[PDB]
C-alpha cells in the first residue's frame, strides 16, 4: 500500500554493467512503478534516483539508520585490488560501503551473477581481483543469477522474502523455485538432441530446420535457469532465436562455460 | 528573464552523478556563481580488453555486451562487425537488416528511458505537478500534443493523486532529498508541465517494456541480446511472418508514444529553458554513422550509413570531412595508467592501469582520453544531427528545421546542452519514421530467401574493426588476431570520446569544456551540472570497460 511503511530497500551498483538494473525494470507482475510506489520503499538506487551526490550520499545513510531496519539488494561484484580503490562511490571504496550496508541488512540479495558470484570483471585474469559478495564478505546471500537474470526471478524472490521468509536455496545459493531446473529440460529442441539431431554450422540446413545447439556450444545441459519456461520480455529465449546457451546463471561461466561456440 | 546564479566561489564536487550508468564523480571550481574549471573523474575499472588477451575471437562479443547493459546490444554488434571484418566475411543482407533492425530498437529504447527517467528529474518538479489543476493540464496537453485518453483530465488527476499519496507518506523512495524539494530557482515550469510530464513519465516506465519486447523478437532477449554469430544472425524465426507481425504492432506503439509524448514534452520543456541554448555548448562532432545499406567493409558503413558518417571541426557546418580511421587515438596522461601509453591508435592500444589517488589533478579518471588530429571529438545525437543536417539529409533537415522554428532559434542554438538535448528526441523521431520502410524490406527479403550467416574461416593472423553508432555515439571496436587468438582488443567507446580526462596537452574533454560557464543557482544542489552532464547521456561502463 503507497501511504503505508513500504519495506525498505537499499540497492547498491558495485562492479556492474547496470543489466541487472534494467532487467528488474522489464517485471510485468507487477510493473516496476506499482513495485515502488506500493510494494517496498526503494530508498537508494543510483540509476534513477533523484538526488545526487552529497544528497544522495544523505539518502542512502538515512536508510541504512531507518529504524525498521532495510532489505539491502546489490548489483555488481566488489574490485578489491589496492585496498578497494578501483571502484569508489562518494570517495569510498565500494567493499566498504558494502560491508557496512550488508552487516546490518535484514537480507541482502544478489541480482546478478557478477554480485552473486564476481561475474564478468572476475573473469581471467581478474586485474581488479574482483569477487561475489559472500566471497569478498562472508556473509550469506540470496542469489539470483544469470546475466542478467529474467526479472521473474528476481522480483519473485523480493516479493518471496517480504512475504515468506527466505526461498529453499541449491548448493549456489539459488532460489529452487527459479533455478532448480536445467535450462536443457525443458528446451523444446531436446527431442533433436535426443536423437543427435545438431546443427554443424549456423548457416546448415539443420540450423534452419531448428536443430540441437549441442555441437555449437550449447551449455544448457550444464546451466539451471528457467529461460524456456518462462521467456524473456514474454516473446523469446536465446535458443529460439538460434544461438546456444552461455551458461550464464553459472559460477564462473566466463571461465568454465568458454569457448562459447563448443563443448571443447 | 536572466537565469539564476548565486555568488558561490569555491569547489564542488559531485559523486554519484546519479542517473548515468556507472560511477561518475564530477569535480569544479566555482567563482561568483559560475563553473571556471571542470574535471571528469570516472570512478570504476573492469579491464574487459585486458580479460579478452588469448581468447577466441568469437567469444569477444559476449564479453563486450557486458561493457554494458544500458546500450545492450551494441557492443555485441561492433565486436561482431569487428571480427567479421577480421575473417574478411561479408555478411547477407538478411543479416545486415536484423543487425541494424535491433539497432534501431535500441535507440528507441534507450532515449525514451534517457529523456524520461534519466533526464527529465533535472527540468520537472515532480513535487510542483501536486499543486496544478489537472483541468487546466488537460487543456494545456491538448493544445501542444495530440489527442490521447492518457493526457484526459481524469488520467492526470489520477497521476496526481497517486503522487500525492506517495508524497505525502513521507517515504519519498527515489524523490528523497531531490533538488525540486522545497522549490529550487533553477525550476522554471508551471505545476501543469510539471504534471503533464510526470504522467508520461510513468507511463514511459510501461511503454519501455514494449520497446525492448519488440527488441526481444529479434535479439532473442533484452537485456544482453543473443542472436549474433561471426558471419550473421543466428534468428531464423526472426524471418517469418507472425513475429515480424509483432515486432511491427509493438514498434507501432512505442513510435505513437514517441510522436505523442516524448517529441511534446521535450519541445514543452525546451520552450522554457531556452537560456540553456547559451549554455554547454562544443565545437567539434564525430560520427562514424548507422544504418548503412552496405555494411561488407567499414569503408561501405562509412560512406552508406543512412544517418551519415564526418567530422565538424570549429562548428563549421560548411565543411564535413570524412572519417579517417587512421587519426583516431587514445591518450592516457591524465588517466589512471601507465606511463608511455599515449598518442596511441587503438590497433596499438595499451591498457595498463596504474591508480594514483582520489583527485589527483595529474591522474583523475579510469577513462582514456580519445583524440582526433589533436581533437576531441563530442559524440552522439547533437554530432548526428549536425552532420547530417550539414549534409542535407532530407529527413534531419524536415525534423531539425521543425524544432529550430518551435523554439524560434537559429542551428547555432544547438551547439548547448538545450541542442543536446534536443537532438536525442530528433533523431527518435526520424527512427520512428523508418521503422515501417525496414520492416517491410527485411520481412520481403527473408521470405524469399533465409539466408542470414555467411561461411568463414578463422586466419592465422589479421587485424579488424568494427564500427557502429550507438545511441551515445561513435563506438568502434579493433581487433588483432595471432595463431588464431584475440592478441589486442581495444575498445573505444562514445562516453569515452565525451566524458574521459583531458588529452596529452591537457586539453578539456566534451563534457569538461561543456561544463565551464555553468550557472549554479544554490551550490548545495547544483542541478545545473546534472543538467549538462546529463544532456551527454553519460555511460561509465561504456567509457571505462
Ligand atoms: S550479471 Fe551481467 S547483466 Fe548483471 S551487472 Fe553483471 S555483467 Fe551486467
Ligand atoms: S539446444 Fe541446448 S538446451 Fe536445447 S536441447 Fe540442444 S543442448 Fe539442450
Ligand atoms: N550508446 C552507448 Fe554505450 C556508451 N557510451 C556504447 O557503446
Ligand atoms: S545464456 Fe543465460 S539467459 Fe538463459 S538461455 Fe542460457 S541461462
Ligand atoms: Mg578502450
Ligand atoms: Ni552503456
Amino acid at each position: 500500500l503507497t501511504a503505508k511503511h513500504r519495506p525498505s530497500v537499499v540497492w547498491l551498483h558495485n562492479a556492474e554493467c547496470t543489466g541487472c538494473t534494467e532487467a528488474a525494470i522489464r517485471t510485468i507482475k507487477p510493473y516496476i512503478d506499482a513495485l515502488i510506489l506500493d510494494t517496498i520503499s526503494l530508498d537508494y538506487q543510483e540509476t534513477i534516483m533523484a538526488a545526487a551526490g552529497e544528497a544522495a550520499e544523505a539518502a542512502l545513510h538515512q536508510a541504512l539508520e531507518g529504524k525498521d531496519g532495510y532489505y539491502l539488494v546489490v548489483e555488481g561484484g566488489l574490485p578489491t585490488i589496492d585496498g578497494g580503490q578501483w571502484g569508489m562511490v562518494a570517495g569510498h571504496p565500494m567493499i566498504e560501503t558494502t560491508k557496512k550496508a550488508a552487516a546490518k541488512a535484514k537480507g541482502i540479495i544478489c541480482i546478478g551473477t557478477c554480485s552473486a558470484y564476481g561475474g564478468v570483471q572476475k573473469a581471467k585474469p581478474n586485474p581488479s581481483q574482483a569477487k561475489g559478495v559472500s566471497e569478498a564478505l562472508g556473509v550469506k546471500t540470496i542469489n539470483i543469477p544469470g546475466c542478467p537474470p529474467n526479472p521473474i526471478n528476481f522480483v519473485g524472490a523480493v516479493v518471496h522474502v517480504l512475504t515468506k521468509g527466505i526461498p529453499d536455496l541449491d548448493e549456489n545459493g539459488r532460489p529452487k523455485l527459479f533455478y532448480g531446473e536445467l535450462v536443457h529440460d525443458n528446451c523444446p529442441r531436446l527431442p533433436h538432441f535426443e536423437a543427435s539431431e545438431f546443427a554443424p554450422s549456423f548457416d546448415s540446413e539443420e540450423a534452419k530446420k531448428g536443430f540441437c545447439l549441442y555441437e555449437l556450444g550449447c551449455k544448457g545441459p550444464v546451466t539451471y535457469n528457467n529461460c524456456p519456461k518462462v521467456l524473456f520480455n514474454q516473446v523469446n529465449w536465446p535458443v529460439q532465436a538460434g544461438h546456444p546457451c552461455l551458461g550464464c546463471s553459472e559460477p564462473d561461466f566466463w571461465d568454465t562455460m568458454t569457448p562459447f561456440y563448443e563443448q571443447g | 528573464k536572466p537565469t539564476p546564479q548565486s555568488t558561490f566561489t569555491g569547489p564542488i564536487v559531485v559523486d554519484p552523478i546519479t542517473r548515468i550508468e556507472g560511477h561518475l564523480r564530477i569535480m569544479v571550481e566555482v567563482e561568483n556563481g559560475k563553473v571556471k574549471d571542470a574535471w571528469s573523474s570516472s570512478q570504476l575499472f573492469r579491464g574487459l580488453e585486458i580479460i579478452l588477451k588469448g581468447r577466441d575471437p568469437r567469444d569477444a562479443q559476449h564479453f563486450t555486451q557486458r561493457a554494458c547493459g544500458v546500450c545492450t546490444y551494441v557492443h555485441a554488434l561492433a565486436s561482431s562487425r569487428c571480427v567479421d571484418d577480421a575473417v574478411k566475411v561479408s555478411i547477407p543482407a538478411n543479416a545486415r537488416m536484423m543487425r541494424n533492425l535491433v539497432m534501431a530498437s535500441q535507440y528507441l529504447h534507450d532515449h525514451l528511458v534517457h529523456f524520461y527517467h534519466l533526464h527529465a528529474l533535472d527540468w520537472v518538479d515532480v513535487t510542483a505537478a501536486l499543486k496544478a489543476d489537472p483541468n487546466k493540464a488537460a487543456k494545456l496537453a491538448a493544445s501542444i500534443a495530440p489527442a490521447r485518453p492518457g493526457n484526459s483530465a481524469k488520467a492526470l488527476k489520477a497521476v496526481q493523486d497517486k503522487l500525492k499519496a506517495f508524497v505525502e507518506s513521507g517515504q519519498l523512495g527515489i524523490f528523497t532529498n531531490a533538488y525540486f524539494l522545497g522549490g529550487h530557482k533553477a525550476y522554471y515550469l508551471p505545476p501543469e508541465v510539471d504534471l503533464i510530464a510526470t504522467a508520461h513519465y510513468l507511463e514511459a516506465l510501461h511503454m519501455q517494456v514494449k520497446a525492448a519486447s519488440a527488441m526481444a523478437i529479434l535479439g532473442g532477449k533484452n537485456p544482453h541480446t543473443q542472436f549474433t554469430v561471426v558471419g550473421g544472425c543466428s534468428n531464423y524465426q526472426g524471418l517469418t511472418k507472425n513475429p515480424l507481425a509483432n515486432y511491427l504492432a509493438l514498434s507501432k506503439e512505442v513510435c505513437q508514444f514517441v510522436n505523442e509524448c516524448y517529441i511534446p514534452d521535450l519541445l514543452a520543456v525546451a520552450g522554457f529553458y531556452k537560456d540553456w541554448g547559451g549554455i554547454g555548448g562544443t565545437s567539434n562532432y564525430l560520427a562514424f554513422g548507422e544504418f548503412a545499406t552496405d555494411d561488407s567493409s567499414p569503408e561501405k558503413h562509412l560512406a552508406t550509413s543512412q544517418f551519415p558518417s564526418g567530422v565538424i571541426t570549429g562548428r563549421d557546418l560548411g565543411k564535413v570531412d570524412n572519417v579517417d580511421l587512421g587519426a583516431i587515438y587514445e591518450d592516457v596522461k591524465y588517466s589512471w595508467y601507465a606511463p608511455g601509453g599515449d598518442g596511441k591508435h587503438p590497433y596499438d592500444g595499451v591498457t595498463d592501469p596504474k591508480y594514483t589517488k582520489l583527485d589527483d589533478k595529474d591522474h583523475y579518471s579510469w577513462m582514456k582520453a580519445p583524440r582526433y588530429k589533436g581533437k576531441a571529438m563530442e559524440v552522439g545525437p547533437l554530432a548526428r544531427t549536425f552532420i547530417a543536417y550539414a549534409k542535407g539529409q532530407p529527413d534531419f533537415k524536415k525534423v531539425v528545421d521543425m524544432v529550430l522554428g518551435k523554439l524560434s532559434v537559429p542551428a547555432t542554438a544547438l551547439h548547448s546542452t538545450l541542442g543536446r538535448t534536443a537532438a536525442r528526441g530528433i533523431e527518435t523521431a526520424i527512427v520512428c519514421a523508418n521503422m515501417e520502410k525496414w520492416i517491410k524490406e527485411m520481412a520481403d527479403s527473408g521470405a524469399k530467401d533465409n539466408t542470414l550467416c555467411a561461411k568463414w574461416e578463422m586466419p592465422e593472423e589479421s587485424k579488424g574493426v568494427g564500427l557502429a553508432d550507438a545511441p551515445r555515439g561513435a563506438l568502434s571496436h579493433w581487433i588483432r588476431i595471432k595463431g588464431k587468438k584475440i592478441d589486442n582488443f581495444q575498445l573505444v567507446v562514445p562516453s569515452t570520446w565525451n566524458l574521459g580526462p583531458r588529452g596529452a596537452q591537457g586539453d578539456k574533454s566534451p563534457v569538461e569544456e561543456a561544463l565551464i560557464g555553468t550557472p549554479i543557482a544554490d551550490p548545495k544542489r547544483p542541478v545545473e551540472i546534472l543538467r549538462t552532464v546529463h544532456a551527454f547521456d553519460p555511460c561509465i561502463a561504456c567509457g571505462v570497460h
